[PDB]
């Protein structure tokens, strides 16, 4: 809590 | 030069009302295919991706790939001066710093002409690869908007858990907990107001309700909404823009 | 355990909208007979008495007497989440710290289940059945109208009942207003206009803020009963015609 | 003595909302011909002139020219205290400091009597009848829409009238707007046409705050007549249904 | 701004 939309897209 | 003629002006109106409150500044991508917008929120927790295809306009002309830096609040102001039945025409020059919006009433002898100042943008362009998701729920827009608003009174986060019987939304706050349960409706005759589930393996993720309620502003665009979920991967709320494109909201989970 | 199934969900919603804005926390007393609420407002100047009879519910089961301390605002929020045709179900355990509200859809395709946290709060003094000077049964909407109107003139209303009719009077820096409701004329096919039962003429002064607080229960009944006697509080009574009653008590004279 | 009986009560209500938010106190001059109101706002930038003819009332009686100073907000409250079907009756004494409003319901079940305090507050400017360069008669709703919209852009509006049509222009920190209304031909209902009468092209600058103040009288008429000439104020005229006229006067900018 | 007076009289 609470992930940025980063961590998954680049 | 860029000049597009959209006759269903309401669409654009709706679209902008779906974006003003979620994203402030935005990069509109005009290309020979159509308009494509992709931006993050100020905290980098959600992502909006709008696609409007040239196949949806009455007249679409694009010369050079144009990248318009637009303030969505100002554009929303300028679009509120438009009628839901007004025919909208957007235009800009190759070396322009302004977008011109021409609202034509249904040949009513009225014509509005607004000039919106543009800006220079050093954006950050994310890459969303096409995926297959564990759970895919296609439900009514109104019911999903309901559930989001409702569970917003209890707590700020919602635990969406999808399985073969139905989907369940759960919230918890200083005053209690809420659990809404939607079952896979088998309406033999009616297509809308149905809850169809496509499951691969049950999913249970936690998402912020503030951003879901930001997402739910696009409800006037479609009578159905599609949620797409897979463990450890963001949530995809998809509205269909009336056979011309799509508005896609992506939201990062909690923990 | 306590578990009630109500089919007329609107009733409860209306009740909560009629009480939330007057009282913050409330102590619901649930027993095999029904629900009973009795509390004062945040200023301890008026008194609300809600009674819902177990015979008014579609299904009532109670084991031990429950004393639930609830926040009426949260309950009103949770009840606004209910459907006009949804079946409402309240539940609690004997030694429980939570009240459960279950809204069931008509064809079992949607089901909401909320759990409201309870709390401990102190307190219910006894208003014995009394005989009142004047008792006026009038339309709910007209009384709420009159209170609202006269609230623009002044803050206090002088209700004066006599054989000709009842009269509501207000006075402020911008003037004075006087609404007068007369007994039924036309034909005797109007039993339900403004019916008065008088024992002695009355002229009392009441606060309009609390009267407008009381008038929120107008959707519950099409009629309201005012009961008045000098130096003794006024009884504004809304009857939940198929379930029980909600009674507001207000003291007169500044 | 002054005594008027109005059957179309809503009308008067509407008028007050067209005046309540712009001017606080006003001096009503009642004479055997009718009611006349003429006053400026607190900034002396606009001017309202209301004319209500004695032939528009259900009952009119006036003897000597009476000059009653009333606060329009209080009157709007007291008139909102009226029923949609109630017969309204205004009354005043020769040497009075109060105006009486009597709301009479049909059949006579209810009767409201409000007494509004008057005051002493008054400055009345002299507008000689003029011939204006441009005169545009258009729908009220379209004008109100245009005014609010162009109010979202900037605060000042450049109205430019010519024989083919009128154009409203605004400019602000988010861009520029140019709405253009053309003279409609073959319009079926004459309530929804844009008619222009030109003598010499006009281009004037006006404040939008006061235009949106004026547009509150839109429910009164489906049409509005703008009258403009260079260096002379703008006249926005709403016609009250066969009963009078409301005139807004606005000074130009620079 | 002009104030209506200026005119009007």
């Amino acid at each position: 809590r609470q992930c940025s939309m980063t961590c998954f897209y680049h | 030069m860029f000049e597009a003629r959209l006759v269903q002006g309401s669409i654009l109106k709706k679209v902008l009302e779906a974006l003003k409150d979620l994203i402030n500044e935005a990069c509109w991508d005009i290309s020979s295919s159509g308009v494509n917008l992709q931006s993050m929120d100020s905290s980098h927790v959600s992502l909006v991706q709008l696609t409007l295809r040239s196949e949806g306009f009455d007249t679409y002309r694009c010369d050079r790939n144009l990248a318009m830096g637009v303030n969505l609040t100002s554009m929303s102001k300028i679009l509120k001066c438009a009628g839901n039945e007004d025919i909208i025409t957007l235009r800009a020059e190759d070396n322009a710093d302004t977008l011109a919006l021409v609202f034509e009433a249904p040949n009513q002898e009225k014509v509005s002409d607004y000039e919106m100042k543009l800006m220079d943008l050093d954006v950050e362009q994310l890459g969303i690869p096409e995926q297959e998701y564990s759970c895919v729920v296609k439900m009514p827009s109104g019911e999903f908007a309901r559930i989001c608003r409702d569970l917003s009174h209890i707590g700020d986060a919602v635990v969406i858990s999808c399985a073969k019987d139905g989907v369940k939304f759960s919230a918890s706050g200083e005053l209690g907990n809420g659990n809404i349960k939607l079952s896979q409706t088998s309406n033999v005759d009616k297509e809308e107001e149905a809850v169809t589930i496509e499951m691969n393996e049950p999913v249970q993720l936690t998402f912020a309700l503030r951003y879901l309620n930001f997402f739910t502003k696009a409800t006037p665009l479609s009578s159905t909404v599609t949620l797409s979920m897979s463990a450890d991967v963001p949530l995809v709320v998809e509205y269909k823009i009336a056979d011309m494109g799509h508005l896609k909201y992506y939201l990062a989970p909690k923990i």
